[PDB]
């Protein structure tokens, strides 16, 4: 939480279809959904399709950051990489 | 996509432009009101600029989108929210008559002062003269001096170009693309709508017949108390049944009552409790106040106040060297950074009224999680009164024995109970009659059917007898009593007082019909007592998932004023009355033609 604040997180606004587990997809063109293609021009559902956070330092309590980390594992009949004391 | 289905893709962006340029002019506001400085003028007028231009915009692309084939009703309302628009076409000519008139009153009451007709030497501006007499001063020609000099010095400067505007309030309450502005000043509330909840200005009007009939009196001996106390401070001048001669008025133009407060006495032993030298002598801690704040709805469960609240959340006024304005404005930064900026400091106000801002809070954070076109306040009315509730509430001593401060055998003084009374009802009741007129004349001439003659016999003979006016000098059909005064032009709409005040009036009835009481509306308390905890706090506590119709029914009953606990009033106030000052009397007047 900066003073001036921080503009860098993004995530996705449109698509087709639902994706499935562990996978991604990385098309940035210009989104279209209108029977007349869209060329190119700005404007008439076509946009931009990131965006942006927005943080800035003193954020609420229901709105301040927090650092996700996820330490999944693979249960299977596969080697084992785990031990102890 | 279909034009909901577009509409609602660029719904889904702007929501989230709209929470990132609204805090941004929320800090703006930040550094608005916590420093001044001309560079901190500019920064706040470019903010505003860019987010107007920003939403001009937006309303030229609402323009665009049709709504004949949408068939949602809240994916509508949120739409609707989207799709306001307009005023970017007007030509030079007619868009400066409109608006230069109204910028131009605008800024020479910004930037006028008055002087003495007769002594012009000791001659200062509205402010400090004028109300240092309202507050403190007694004397005659003093307050005559007042009224004249302001009078023919401010209207000799307002007049002309507001003549030419009174032609152009009738054009343009007609034209300005709306039913009227009678109408538009009652337009956030203006209704042509559906969907089974139809009151409206009809209903209104009519309970303001039925409630002068029923509940007029406490305002009539209120009226008694202030106006006797200033006859007597000057002696001697009228007869008791019929109204008052006006060099002797006391305010500018009548907003309020309590500009006359203290000296009659037929309430009149001693003042309503008040706690300085109180607070000086035992100090009950003002932490343990916000502490009890948080008890009496712990007791319903709601949290405290923050290190970042105490550094952010600003209650007083700076009183340094900034020159910013004392008024008191109910504020949140958004992003759930609910902060406040009022004139606030250790007193009642601190208590009741500290209570109160602590519930703004904690009110946002009740309504945090509604989506983009909720996040305010379910009415301002509320805010008012509940606050109303708040401070008749937690200003009781048995509050403060239940938590342990004061004995439970408390005695009181009958006369000066009484006079605590008396201004009580004085706000409660004294709110509406001279903003009834001038609204009455407004509504239909902005509707346009007053023809342009007969305005100043009307209100003449709309001040001496029918319910009630009293101004001195004759206003003539050159001047311009339709508008005279600055917060018309500044579309503060009065009457929304008067409307929320019958809408709480009967939600009190009916919210605490359910909690109970035994008479009155007030004594509706809440401390240590966990199930009337649940019962008015979930109570009061809904939020705004259907229309306005909907959440006000279900929250608070019914859609009508009280009789059955100022009645209750009434009845003992009367037998008190009888005790002390048994010779209660009844009248309303205008209908006028004083002074000529």
């Amino acid at each position: 939480s900066k003073v001036g604040g921080n503009y860098n997180y993004l995530f996705r606004l449109f698509r087709k279809s639902n994706l499935k587990p562990f996978e991604r997809d990385i098309s940035t063109e210009i989104y279209q959904a209108g029977s007349t293609p869209c060329n190119g021009v700005e404007g008439f559902n076509c946009y931009f399709p990131l965006q942006s956070y927005g943080f800035q330092p003193t954020n609420g309590v229901g709105y301040q950051p927090y650092r996700v980390v996820v330490l999944s594992f693979e249960l299977l009949h596969a080697p084992a990489t785990v031990c102890g004391p | 996509s279909t034009t909901e289905d577009l509409a609602k893709t660029f719904l889904e962006k702007f929501n989230y432009e709209a929470e990132e340029l609204s805090y941004q002019n929320s800090l703006a506001s930040w550094n608005y009101n916590t420093n001044i400085t001309d560079e901190n003028i500019q920064k706040m007028n470019i903010a505003g600029a860019k987010w107007s231009a920003f939403y001009e915009e937006e309303s030229q692309h609402a323009k665009t989108y049709p709504l004949e084939e949408i068939q949602d009703p809240i994916i509508k309302r949120q739409l609707r929210a989207l799709q306001q628009s307009g005023s970017s076409v007007l030509s030079a000519d007619k868009r400066e008559r409109l608006n230069t008139i109204l910028n131009a009153m605008s800024t020479i009451y910004s930037t006028g002062k008055a002087c003495n007709p007769n002594n012009p030497q000791e001659c200062l501006l509205l402010e400090p003269g004028l109300d240092d007499i309202m507050e403190n001063s007694k004397d005659y020609n003093e307050r005559l001096w007042a009224w004249e000099g302001w009078r023919s010095e401010v209207g000799k400067q307002l007049r002309p170009l507001y003549e030419e505007y009174v032609a152009l309030k009738n054009e343009m309450a007609r034209a300005n693309n709306y039913e009227d502005y009678g109408d538009y000043w009652r337009g956030d509330y203006e209704e042509e709508w559906a969907d089974g909840y139809n009151y409206s200005r009809n209903q209104l009007i009519e309970d303001v017949e039925h409630t002068f009939t029923q509940i007029k009196p406490l305002y009539e001996h209120l009226h008694a108390y202030v106006r006797a106390k200033l006859m007597d401070a000057y002696p001697s001048r009228i007869s008791p049944t019929g109204c008052l001669p006006a060099h002797l008025l006391g305010d500018m133009w009548g907003r309020f009552w309590t500009n006359l407060y203290p000296l009659m006495v037929p309430f009149g032993q001693k003042p309503n409790i008040d706690v300085t030298d109180a607070m000086v002598n035992q100090s009950w801690d003002a932490r343990r106040i916000f502490k009890e704040a948080e008890k009496f709805f712990v007791s319903v469960g709601l949290p405290n106040m923050t290190e970042g609240f105490w550094q952010n959340s600003m209650l007083t006024e700076p009183g340094d060297n900034r020159k910013v304005v004392c008024h008191p404005t109910a504020w949140d930064l958004g992003k759930h950074d609910f902060r406040i900026k009022m004139c606030t400091k250790v007193t009642m106000d601190d208590f009741l009224t500290a209570h109160h801002e602590m519930g703004h809070i904690q009110y946002d954070m009740a309504y945090a999680a509604q989506p983009f076109l909720l996040r305010n306040g379910a009415n301002e009315g509320f805010h008012e009164a509940v606050g109303e509730i708040m401070s008749l509430s937690a200003a009781t001593p048995n509050h403060l024995k239940n938590i342990g401060l004061l004995p439970p055998d408390f005695s009181e003084d009958s006369e000066t109970d009484i006079n605590f009374l008396l201004k009580q009802a004085l706000t409660i009741v004294g709110t509406l009659p001279f903003t009834y007129m001038l609204e009455k004349w407004r509504w239909m001439v902005f509707k346009g059917e007053i023809p342009k003659e007969q305005w100043m016999q009307k209100w003449w003979e709309m001040k001496r007898d029918i319910v009630g006016v009293v101004e001195p000098l004759p206003h003539d059909e050159t001047y311009c009593d339709p508008a005279a005064l600055f917060h018309v032009a500044n579309d503060y709409s009065f009457i929304r007082y008067y409307t929320r005040t019958i809408y709480q009036f009967q939600f009190q009835e009916a919210l605490c019909q359910i909690a109970k009481h035994e008479g009155p509306l007030y004594k509706c308390d809440i401390s240590n007592s966990r199930e009337a905890g649940q019962k008015l706090h979930e109570m009061l506590s809904l939020g705004r998932s259907k229309p306005w119709t909907f959440a006000l029914e279900r929250v608070v009953g019914a859609k009508t004023m009280d009789v059955r606990p100022l009645l209750n009033y009434f009845e003992p106030l009367f037998t008190w009355l009888k005790e002390q000052n048994r010779n209660s009397f009844v009248g309303w007047n205008t209908d006028w033609s004083p002074y000529a």
